[PDB]
């Protein structure tokens, strides 16, 4: 009942028969920008189905010594489908996100992944005073990996990361995590190519293990923008 | 008496404080008020008046030549005629305007701007131009096919001599600000470019080089915040006669 | 204001009246929106 | 036409337009009126309830700031063998450029003036004396003291303020005292009935003389005393805004100009140059 | 409809078939001095038609290298007709002004003149600390010319001069400019021989040009005092 | 005027005082408020979220290995698996948690704590554990027969993956406090121990060593008092770039 | 869900439980929700009317403290032949770790800032001079003074506060001045349209520049003057709490980390080590 | 507050509203006491 | 394109709906598989995990 779930947006749908309810970040739900909070005065374009749909990124392999993975939003999708086109042709964008992380294995496998959506995850560099560079941060669709997940690559800690919207994928329990993200920013809209509102982090707190036949166990991320709005139309960057 | 205690800040002189103070001349009767034309109550009233942009701010252009942009009959099509940097908080064609000068006494701004151009060629001269506003993000467009994708107005020369390009307030944040970095995400406004839509066409006895005068002003959805000293004036020494005021 | 002369009072930052048109449209005949100016 | 404005105007959503005889984007600069084209008529807009305030640009606030108008340093010592322990200053608001340029954004101004006097001292070390000073307001061209100890300082009718260096800066308000309904920031005329008078100087616009002395007799050693006077206009009414000053100021007595040696603000070019009218300064190079 | 106009005052009238509406400085209109604003207690003389009429000054020639012209009021008219006589015989005067600047050419000519009425136009001298002299300021009916119109001969700028009551004469559009000026001063009346309330400035921002037959293109100024009042009668100065 | 007199305390600057003070920018209009997700109004809201305890804080355990406790199939009965020191005001498994970090900005605390453990072995793995909370007074129990006498929960692994051990507020005084003496009668909370109730049992193809992740949080009957600087952060020199802020 | 809480919740007495299908102590951490097991369901409780207040943990109080944000010492003397009697400080809240860590417990913060300025002096003995200082607020990247006596100090529009060392610390409130609805304590982005900009630094979150000078001319001898600035946020709104900082700070410009040389707070181990997971530190040895 | 700008006022320590569930139970379907979570 | 992510479990089968998406009311056979009035598009299957 709270273990099965179907998500349908646009021409895309996803089902899971081993879910664990689902998270609505801070108890909120995505919505379009109201007139009393608007700033940009040009009429926005609201593409709906062409952008508010699931985009599946390339999978990653969960290995015995993996440290974790991360994908920044909207960067990860800024070059995918019609969402990517609207982003490139407009100076301003706004949207929520429906995140679905997938990972199945066997009843003989064990492992636990923390799936957390971090707002404003400003990365820090290790053992140097030089700030992270553009290429250290903007990985796009491929995403990046954690160097020191223990401190969330920012000098804090993964132990307290549960203060952020999250779920876990504990192999003996579930095979997917779902998190709904509302627009999260101090401004009603933003320039999509230089600022990432959210960072999806998937970290194996308990490593993958088993004594049965060894198989490649992938982790897959599907993300659907929600209530997309774009302003400041011009040429593609 | 009343028991009291002094708080931090006591005795200080804050130039922006607001208190009453001892009248120097008790019982003084100020001259009666008289109606005078042109009273202004909010500086926003002043920046709504359009003034001339110094678009031709180039070496070789002297004085008033800098206040007009000359366009000529072209031999090629879709020609780029000129562009205009848009930070009303930095030095450029928009700085010495009513909106630019007053805005520079502040640090934050918000609102739509309007650019009006008046064609000053002869009556027998005709033409169509396209004025484009490109929101920030990339490099300034250099071709009409690219500029045309942004906000724009196609202008046809005729009896009504002037066209207005509205630069709508399109910003992620409520306000934009000055911080001396023209490429900052909270400062860059984008670009304005002008191309021939068709061409300037004139008969043999009309001048084949004509001028445009561009004006700019704020609309009434404008707002300015955080007063600061203007960078447009300064002094190194005493002005002539200043010391004589003590003699 | 505890002083006896009113001019000694603190500032008066409450006059929100405006009339931009005396500077923006000082034309004798009002210009209608959309209609050709001339 | 007149109305109460407390926030920037809202924006109303607009639709597609294709109407014959209606051309809101066309205007006629020749009429002298500023374009009345609204954003809603130039592009398709959305509805925006604008809550941005407009109070920081109120004239009262724009000019309502205590700005430096006078700075005078003199030697406090035995002047047996120059400002001998006192000075006289003909009040004017044309010596310091920041205040001057702002006031000159208007043609006429009516306001009361809050005066604040700040004093600092330095030994020419055994400590700094807490001196008592006297600032006496002496009307236009009126009789001023000629010695630190003349009888004139008895100030029988002139207003005088006595203050200590250890006290907070002295402060008092000079009322709007012009013989006219407003001060003339600019005056296109001559102040006298003859032809040799000074141009652009209306005596009616000179608040007066400020005579400041150290009350204490000189000490065995000399000190440098600096007096700074600040003025803040309040209860302000302003008329006829003007083109802002661009050329550096040359004199406190006139609007004479010369311009900087090279742009910006040179007589020949106010704005700095760019390579050409198609050269975009600070172009984004991604 | 707003391109044709007839102005009639006293025994004078002017028509234009190529106007551009007309300007009422600061949205005001001339009027006689009301009792609640009066200072001088002697009964004033109100000549009406003998003074409130159009006075046409000598024309000037618009040349390819012209810098601009100016006329100060009331100085320019202090020696013309009955207005001039009343001015010379009275210590005090008061009036508004109806200004009409004229300049026609050909449909093959181009040029743009800024016609602005500047209140208290205090001139500055160039490259010297010495203030302008009496003869630099009082030109009378002949008026003067701009040395550096770019900065309005006062260290400011012509670019922002539009903040003052004005119109333009753009040859392809109109052949005349009309500006109505109310009494502008901090006092209800003034001594006409030592103070000028307004300065009419006509500056070619866009130079005169054509490729057709070259002809002398004049610029003419006609000024009509309005609601004239004079006080302090004595002998003529 | 009004007769007055200054009281002791006059002129002082108390960092915790609460008074109004002169506005630097008169007539400034702050940016309009906008709804933002996740507003927090009381720090007690933050400590109610459970976070990971660093139970395996031992030499040889690096990084995340310290955040999980491994249990193996036992050969003997009633085996002790691990214990956890309980002073949320001292360094130990509970210090770097949401409740621990925030509590350390205070000196007094009161309320129930909750420890939740999630079993992360394979689905085919089964087992029963007993988690015990022993109120203060003696030495930490080392046998199940002794620990079992205190507050406890017997946990059976199954579909519901996690168990919660409530550490009820059991104190003589209204609040407990930190004073750097872990054995003080007003500081010591007691102990938490975990023993096999039965045993961890798994088939041949399941890993025979499984991990538990322990979390802790405060319940809503919690209260913190007496703010103090946190001992979890400090500096000896200027941070890099600090002095450059003056250049 | 939202409600007014003024005291810790009461406890209700509970009885024995033996109900099939009801297992309050079991939970599912995977859902992301924190355990909802109540004490009453875990053990048998008594009734307790809890009167413990919760006001000291209100965000307004938690962050409502004047914390040191700037400390600058300079030499006040004749600098004929370094801060020459004045300095400029780009305001930031990242230099002192105690305030920084607390602010960083949140993602976004909206607040007005009470600024208090404390000044102390020491002779480089004949007594301590009661100097007058000027602190001028100069907006972001705006024009700052280059000399103790430049014209810039005339402060025509910038706000300036003049205070004496003998007076109580100067104080004033800077309003919430962000161009956004709240300050970004953390910023996962680049402040410019090009790719070479600084990461994690949103200019919109820099309150501005603080320019402080000694107004007095130099004395015959030199002094060391130290200026301390304190900031206290008020009228606070906070959003999205975050994991507390564990690794020592390295720079004011980023979150770079290295960790202590040995636990506690080393990159490899945040908590200090104990012999084993069955070793009870501070075990009571009765 | 004797100052004209409201932001100059003393602190506001009277907001006792709370909603821990936005952090403790951000699940779409509410969890009932005693009932199996899954 | 249009899709469904299928998770193996108790419910053994998944359904992919191929919605009627055509410009014309009907599609037709004319022996030319690449004709604009015949080609329906494609169905592909990839491993999600
Ligand atoms: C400081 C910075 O971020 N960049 C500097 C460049 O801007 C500078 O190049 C010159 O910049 C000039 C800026 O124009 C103003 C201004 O500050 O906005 C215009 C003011 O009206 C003017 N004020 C006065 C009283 O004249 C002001 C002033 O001249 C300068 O501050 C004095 O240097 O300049 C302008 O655009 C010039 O044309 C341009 O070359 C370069 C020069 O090397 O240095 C950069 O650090
Ligand atoms: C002071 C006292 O009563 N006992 C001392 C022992 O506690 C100490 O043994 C070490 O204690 C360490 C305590 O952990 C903290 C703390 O003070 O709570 C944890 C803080 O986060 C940490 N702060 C920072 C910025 O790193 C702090 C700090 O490192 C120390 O104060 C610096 O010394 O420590 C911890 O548990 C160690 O693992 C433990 O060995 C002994 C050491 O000889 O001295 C006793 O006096």
């Amino acid at each position: 009942s709270d273990r099965v779930l179907q998500l349908k947006l646009g021409n895309s749908a996803i089902v899971t028969q081993e879910a664990a309810n689902y998270c609505c970040a801070y108890g909120e739900w995505p919505n379009y920008l109201p007139d009393h909070e608007a700033v940009a005065i040009d009429k926005p374009t609201q593409p709906e189905t062409s952008t508010d749909r699931f985009y599946t990124l390339r999978s990653v392999k969960w290995e015995s010594n993996s440290t974790g993975w991360w994908w920044k939003l909207p960067d990860a999708l800024n070059n995918i489908g019609m969402f990517g086109q609207n982003v490139q042709y407009h100076y301003l964008y706004r949207s929520g996100f429906l995140i679905h992380v997938q990972c199945n294995a066997t009843k003989f496998h064990q492992g636990a992944l923390l799936v957390v959506a971090i707002p404003e995850h400003q990365r820090g560099a290790h053992d140097t005073t030089t700030s992270p560079g553009f290429n250290d941060i903007m990985k796009g669709e491929r995403g990046g990996t954690f160097n020191h997940p223990y401190v969330l690559d920012d000098g804090t800690s993964i132990a307290c990361a549960t203060i952020f919207p999250h779920q876990w994928i504990n192999l003996r329990t579930n095979n997917s995590a779902t998190i709904v993200l509302p627009w999260m920013n101090v401004a009603p809209m933003d320039f999509p190519l230089r600022h990432n509102q959210w960072t999806l982090a998937v970290i194996p707190v308990v490593p993958l293990g088993t004594r049965t036949m060894s198989s490649v166990v992938p982790i897959t991320v599907s993300i659907a923008p929600m209530c997309c709005e774009f302003n400041g139309l011009r040429h593609a960057i | 008496g009343v028991p009291t205690y002094l708080l931090p800040g006591s005795g200080q002189f804050l130039t922006t404080d607001d208190h009453s103070s001892a009248p120097v001349l008790p019982c003084f009767n100020p001259t009666p008020e008289m109606h005078i034309p042109g009273q202004i109550r909010n500086m926003l009233e002043m920046i709504q008046v359009e003034s001339m942009m110094e678009i031709n701010n180039t070496d070789g252009a002297n004085g008033m030549e800098r206040l007009r942009v000359d366009i000529s009959v072209q031999a090629d099509l879709d020609q780029l005629l000129f562009n205009i940097p848009l930070d009303i908080q930095l030095d450029g064609p928009l700085r010495n305007t009513l909106v630019g000068n007053i805005s520079r006494y502040y640090t934050h701004w918000s609102g739509s701007l309007e650019m009006t151009f008046m064609f000053c060629g002869s009556f027998m001269a005709t033409g169509k131009l396209i004025l484009c506003y490109t929101p920030p993000g990339g490099s300034c467009p250099t071709t009409r096919e690219t500029a045309m994708l942004g906000t724009h107005i196609v202008w046809d020369f005729g009896l009504q001599s002037s066209i207005t390009l509205i630069i709508p307030w399109i910003s992620g944040s409520h306000y934009r600000m000055f911080n001396s970095d023209a490429k900052s995400t909270n400062a860059n406004v984008g670009y304005v470019t002008c191309f021939m839509q068709t061409n300037l066409i004139v008969p043999s006895e009309s001048s084949d080089t004509c001028s445009l005068i561009g004006f700019i002003a704020a609309k009434d959805d404008f707002s300015l915040r955080l007063m600061r000293d203007s960078p447009d004036i300064g002094q190194s020494n005493h002005l002539h006669g200043a010391e004589a005021a003590y003699q | 204001n505890f002083y006896k002369d009113s001019y000694a009072a603190s500032a008066s930052k409450q006059d929100f009246s405006q009339d931009p048109s005396k500077f923006t449209e000082p034309v004798v005949e009002g210009l209608k929106a959309g209609a050709p100016v001339l | 036409v007149e109305s109460i404005i407390k926030t920037a105007t809202d924006t109303v959503k607009s639709e597609i337009n294709a109407e014959l005889g209606v051309v809101p984007s066309l205007n006629a600069v020749e009429t002298g009126a500023t374009s009345n084209t609204e954003p809603e008529e130039a592009i398709q807009t959305r509805t925006v309830i604008n809550q941005h305030g407009v109070s920081e640009t109120l004239v009262e606030n724009f000019l309502g700031r205590a700005a430096l108008v006078s700075k005078k340093s003199f030697e406090y010592k035995n002047h047996a063998s120059t400002h001998k322990n006192f000075f006289k200053w003909t009040i004017n608001t044309k010596s310091f450029v920041q205040l001057r340029r702002k006031l000159e954004l208007f043609t006429y101004l009516r306001f009361d003036a809050e005066i604040t006097i700040l004093t600092t001292v330095a030994v020419n070390y055994m400590g700094l004396p807490d001196l008592t000073l006297q600032a006496m307001f002496v009307p236009t061209g009126a009789l001023t003291p000629k010695e630190q100890d003349s009888f004139h300082w008895q100030s029988g009718s002139n207003a005088s303020v006595f203050f200590k260096i250890s006290d907070p800066p002295a402060r008092m308000t000079i009322p709007f005292m012009c013989i006219n309904s407003a001060y003339s920031v600019f005056y296109d005329g001559f102040a006298g009935f003859e032809k040799n008078g000074l141009y652009g100087i209306n005596p009616a616009d000179t608040i007066g003389n400020l005579c400041v002395r150290i009350v204490n007799e000189h000490q065995p050693v000399g000190f440098t005393v600096t007096v700074r006077v600040y003025m803040k206009p309040k209860h302000i009414k302003a008329w006829a805004p003007r083109p802002p000053r661009t050329m550096p100021y040359m004199s406190i007595a006139n609007a004479n100009y010369k311009g900087r040696d090279t742009a910006p603000n040179t007589l020949n070019a106010i704005i700095g140059n760019r390579a050409s009218v198609t050269t975009m300064p600070h172009n984004i190079v991604t």
